[PDB]
């Protein structure tokens, strides 16, 4: 937190924020661009809810409660709760606790996005398939 | 393998190969979707059949499989190299990964461009990494409801073994303070492992 | 190699292995008692009233059987008896709590009952005392 | 000792001189086909060949026939 | 018989197929391969071009896949991969044509026939930059570095390349320039900064210790003589049984070596350069330790690209016995130079040596050996770019986009032309269409869509437009910086149009015993 | 109308996202573009009723899992 100010609800709850508004991005591009943001959207949603399953409080809980706190006119950074974006991780259920030791700073979470995508980028990148005898 | 196998070495051509390679990716990451978090399971790997760990940890738990196919094996240097990185993100990275990489091959080869289809999972990056930096909501503890006596209460909270966020704020706030060598790496650090937390029964 | 298999396929295997071992001994504890014999592969005749002997001098296998001579190994070293008590009390509780309570669907909260039955047990017991 | 009978061994010399005749055949009067000598039983190559000497001699004789033709061409 | 017919539609049935997998060129397509092989070893790898040079196959139509790519190296040295790939596309003509009943002579003609036309309609497409102009050359470097993985040591690059070829050219359009005469060589340490463009020759051997002549004055040493000492190839009469009577011949042995080393020192020589293979042990690895204090360099065992260069450019000849005295054919000289460079290397540089107004060599440096690695594959491409210029210039469409562009002027041609071989031709403009569509196919899921679509955005453009294949969008494709030389896809449309020929031409089945 | 068919579904989406409008794709042209201003007319009222008819027919079929059939 010292090294960089910046600083989100990290584990898989900034992801959960960000697939609604990459998905509102999405869209408004349109042609082929709509397809490769949105499944790079629908990604970040999974995580949250594959983590609740865990604690045994469930996707279908999950999901729930959260998107609503979002909305089209809360796509807000601010700096104080009008709507929820973080999620405790442990309570696998969102909270209004907003400085648990479940989140982790920007940091981490950046390079978390970076190396998910650069898998698929990566099997891709050969050019040519052949055996060898 | 699946398919015909006229030849070998993870080949075999069309379709098949490209299934092939997907559901394995897919294997990987579902031991680690059950691992994932602090609220991660145990596994237990047996290493021969008169050895077992337990593990917890997603990088961990990638390192002592056998590689056999070309997915299994960018995946799994993937996990082990953000575990060199940081060593957090460990249990999330690969699962986000299972799914992004299945979707793509289907939309880079559905090409105008191939460096304009790649580009555009780069343009939803930008953003949320933009967003991440913007932000400063939630985990500020700098800023926060009291500084660092808050994050290390709320901290122990979510950790607790009895009573805790009581005399184990208070600490937390004392050992980074109490190092008074900066570590300029971005702005200033302590170290804390540079502290001194001994035991008494 | 890697070998895939997942939720409740996993867990039924771990029962089915642990109670084979703990029924036995579950009647060679008290002040009765049972034998099991073990048929050699070499032939010949070894029983016990210890279940731990007979899995060590042949069949072990990967999930509950490993974890039944390792946890009763520590037990010897510390006390010196009740080495025929843990592995019964392991089974039995893995037996009748798993099944139930995964088709009702709650792995999670079942961990979070053996906390709670740990709690209550060492209060009472202690009050026997 | 092997017997091969009167109608048979009249096939064997016809077969034989008809398939390494088709070799030379096409190199012979103006530009036409070509051959193209496929090894891969000595050595594993590919020749370019014009010349009759080269693809008769290469390709071995193992039909009776066969062997005393390529010798008296 | 029925040996020509089926054995015509498998070898094509075969390469084809294999041309099929292996079009999934340029850019993130297709999906990794980890091999294991038929000798049970671990291989991975990336990139088109280094795989088809690498590829091992037994099947004798296959083989024309890899050797094409070499020759490629060769002349271009710029469109590996791509000569292969529009060679698939004329297999796929070859089957149709089988069909409708015209023979396999007649197939072999029409690509003679497409390649006359083709070839001069991409010179006309072309804009015809100078070969000696370095501004043109500069922009044209660019194109082929940030194409490759390099996109920031490509700032570097792109200068030294024009400036190397410069020393080697000759003023002409004909055939001139080659890296027989371009001598790349590798050197531990350094940077991608350091990377040094000597203009005369410079030679890759190992050089025993450090602490040798880096200054001027030599006189550059081929040799191909062993010493006469005793226990060499001089007499003694002291025969040994004995560690003590071994410690003296080796001692006396060594002892009169260091006298021969004067001898060598007194011809000027700073360099000397030991033949490859030995007349007994060559120069003892006595003598090598001794010549390092005269300050002359050694290397003992050395390769045979160095063997080729100094005889020819240099002049240097063979010289005779030292007890003899050296026979002064040595060429001229004025640089021994042992290059370390942060801690590292070990070098040769000639300077002052006689050209025949040729050969350059370019020093590949980086501190670690990947680092070379990124050098050396970028540069070697940036080289070669400006290289082809020379040899025939002008700059036509990139990444293989002319050869979409050339199918649509070429239909018309073969449709007044009007010969058994309009058809032939024809049939292979729609078949270049292929590449983008082709390349992309493999990949995913969903295949037809995407196919028919590039093939209408290039087209439509027109004669002078299409899409970009290298930035994608339908913009103007002959100069925007997506360019390549003429001679690369001349040149490719040439070797594709032999190889496939080569497939019909035989006939019944051919395997020597 | 002779397009990629997935290509397309996501451009008129962009325009339902920067105006809200009426762009769909056209087979009364065989293009894509606003479809009111091309004077593809058509009444409201047969889009009423296919909504209407596909959610009916549809939730019968997926609370139906279990049938009893008899070839009496």
């Amino acid at each position: 937190v010292l090294e960089s100010k910046s600083v989100v609800p990290g584990g898989g709850a900034v992801e959960a924020a960000l697939s609604i508004y990459l998905e509102n991005y999405a869209t408004s591009m349109g042609s082929r661009e709509q397809l490769a943001i949105a499944e790079f959207a629908r990604s970040l949603l999974v995580i949250p809810n594959t983590l609740a399953v865990n604690a045994a409080q469930d996707s279908t809980d999950l999901v729930a409660k959260l998107r609503a706190f979002h909305n089209e006119a809360q796509v807000n950074p601010e700096r104080k709760n009008l709507k929820w974006i973080g999620l405790d991780l442990s309570n696998g259920k969102p909270r209004d606790n907003k400085q648990a030791g479940v989140f982790e700073p920007t940091i981490v979470k950046v390079k978390s996005l970076k190396f998910a995508t650069e898998a698929a980028i990566t099997i891709l990148r050969i050019d040519d398939l052949i055996k060898l005898h | 393998m699946e398919g015909p196998l006229s030849v070998f070495g993870d080949r075999s051509t069309g379709e098949t190969i490209r299934s092939q390679n997907v559901m394995a990716a897919a294997s990987i990451a579902n031991i680690v979707k059950s691992s994932l978090g602090p609220v991660g399971l145990d596994k237990m790997l047996v290493d021969d059949i008169g050895d077992v760990t337990i593990t917890n940890d997603g990088a961990t738990i990638l390192k002592l499989l056998e590689v056999e196919h070309p997915a299994a094996k960018v995946l799994c240097e993937l996990a082990d190299l953000q575990d060199k990185e940081v060593g957090d993100g460990t249990t999330s990275v690969v699962i986000i990964a299972a799914e992004l990489l299945k979707n793509a091959d289907e939309l880079v080869k559905q090409k105008i461009h191939p460096t304009s289809v790649i580009s555009g999972y780069r343009l939803a990056c930008k953003e949320a990494v933009r967003y991440i930096n913007e932000n400063l909501i939630v985990n500020t503890d700098e800023l926060g409801r009291d500084c660092l006596i808050n994050a290390a209460k709320t901290s122990m909270s979510s950790k607790i073994i009895g009573i805790n966020g009581d005399f184990f704020a208070n600490m937390v706030v004392d050992a980074v303070l109490a190092i008074k060598y900066t570590d300029i790496r971005g702005q200033p650090r302590y170290p804390v492992n540079s502290v001194n937390i001994l035991k008494a029964h | 190699n890697t070998k895939r298999e997942s939720g409740r396929k996993v867990q039924s295997g771990n029962i089915n292995a642990a109670k084979t071992i703990a029924d036995i001994i579950r009647t060679c504890l008290g002040p009765k008692s049972m034998m099991k014999m073990l048929l050699d592969p070499m032939g010949g005749i070894v029983m016990t009233n210890d279940g731990n002997a007979i899995l060590r001098e042949i069949q072990v296998q990967h999930p509950a059987a490993k974890s039944m001579i390792e946890i009763s190994r520590t037990q010897d070293e510390e006390v010196g008896d009740g080495t025929t008590s843990v592995i019964i009390l392991a089974g039995e509780m893995l037996s009748v709590a798993e099944h139930f309570l995964e088709q009702q669907m709650h792995p999670t909260v079942v961990i979070s009952a053996y906390r709670k039955a740990l709690d209550d047990m060492i209060s009472t017991l202690k009050k026997i005392s | 000792a092997d017997e091969e009978r009167a109608e048979t061994a009249r096939l064997t010399s016809f077969i034989g001189a008809i398939a390494i005749g088709d070799l030379v055949k096409s190199t012979l009067g103006p530009k036409g086909m070509d051959k193209i000598l496929l090894s891969s039983g000595r050595d594993a190559s590919l020749m370019v060949t014009n010349d009759g000497a080269t693809i008769l001699k290469n390709i071995g004789v193992d039909n009776p026939a066969a062997k005393v033709l390529v010798d008296m061409s | 018989r029925d040996k020509p017919a089926q054995i015509r539609f498998s070898n094509i049935s075969a390469a084809k197929a294999v041309a099929d997998a292996i079009r999934t060129s340029l850019g993130p397509k297709g999906m990794d391969k980890m091999i294991q092989d038929g000798k049970g070893d671990v291989t991975i790898t990336n990139d088109g071009a280094t795989i088809l040079k690498q590829m091992q196959v037994l099947h004798p139509a296959a083989r024309m896949l890899v050797e094409l790519s070499k020759a490629q190296d060769i002349e271009a040295g710029d469109g590996t991969t791509s000569v292969v790939i529009i060679a698939g596309s004329l297999l796929d003509s070859c089957t149709k044509l089988l069909q409708k009943g015209i023979h396999p002579t007649i197939i072999s003609e029409s690509f003679q026939k497409a390649l006359e036309k083709g070839i001069e309609i991409l010179t006309d497409m072309s804009r015809p930059v100078e070969l000696s102009d370095r501004e043109t050359l500069l922009n044209s470097a660019t194109t082929s570095l940030n194409s490759k993985v390099v996109s920031q040591y490509s700032s570097l690059l792109s200068p030294m390349s024009v400036n190397a070829v410069m020393k080697v050219i000759d003023p002409a359009t004909a055939t001139s320039v080659d890296l027989r005469d371009i001598k790349i060589v590798k050197k531990l340490g350094g940077t991608i900064d350091d990377c040094e463009l000597v203009e005369g020759l410079v030679l890759t051997q190992k050089v025993s210790n450090s602490g040798i002549t880096r200054v001027e004055k030599a006189k550059i040493g081929l040799i191909q003589f062993c010493l006469s000492a005793p226990k060499t190839d001089m007499d003694n009469q002291i025969v040994v049984s004995d560690y003590a009577q071994m410690d003296r011949v080796l001692r006396e042995e060594r002892a009169y070596i260091l006298n021969l080393v004067k001898q060598i020192k007194k011809t000027g020589c700073n360099v000397l350069l030991i033949q490859k293979s030995i007349l007994r042990d060559a120069l003892s690895d006595l003598a090598l330790h001794f010549l390092n204090k005269m300050k002359i360099m050694v290397i003992k065992d050395i390769e045979r690209e160095d063997i080729e260069f100094i005889c020819k450019t240099i002049g240097t000849k063979p010289v005779a016995h030292i007890d003899q005295f050296t026979a002064d054919m040595l060429g001229s000289a004025e640089l021994a130079e042992e290059v370390n460079l942060n801690g590292s290397g070990k070098l040769l540089k000639i300077t002052g040596c006689a050209s025949p107004g040729k050969t350059v060599t370019i020093v590949v440096r980086g501190s670690n050996k990947l680092v070379i690695e990124e050098a050396e594959r970028s540069i070697h491409d940036a080289l070669c770019v400006i290289r082809c210029l020379v040899k025939k210039r002008a700059l036509i469409a990139g990444g293989g986009a002319p050869e979409i562009e050339l199918a649509l002027r070429l239909t018309e041609y073969s449709r007044t032309l009007s010969g058994m071989e309009s058809y032939c031709v024809r049939a292979f403009a729609d078949a270049m269409e292929v590449i983008p569509s082709t390349l992309a196919e493999n990949a995913g899921l969903n295949p037809i869509s995407t196919v028919t679509e590039l093939r209408n955005r290039h087209a439509q453009g027109e004669k002078t437009a299409g899409i970009n294949v290298r930035k994608g969008g339908i913009s103007n494709i002959l100069e925007e910086l997506v360019v390549q030389p003429l001679l690369v896809s001349v040149s490719a449309l040439t070797l594709a149009t032999e190889t496939v020929r080569s497939i019909l031409k035989i006939d019944d089945v051919v395997n020597t015993r | 109308a002779g397009f990629d068919a997935t290509n397309i579904l996501n451009k008129l989406r962009a325009r339902h996202a920067q105006g809200g409008t009426w762009y769909g794709v056209d087979i009364n042209n065989e293009d894509i573009a606003d479809n009111f201003e091309a004077f593809v007319w058509e009444p409201a009222m047969v889009r009423i009723n296919a909504l209407t008819a596909a959610s009916e027919a549809a939730c019968l079929i997926v609370s139906v899992d279990e049938t009893i059939k008899n070839p009496r």
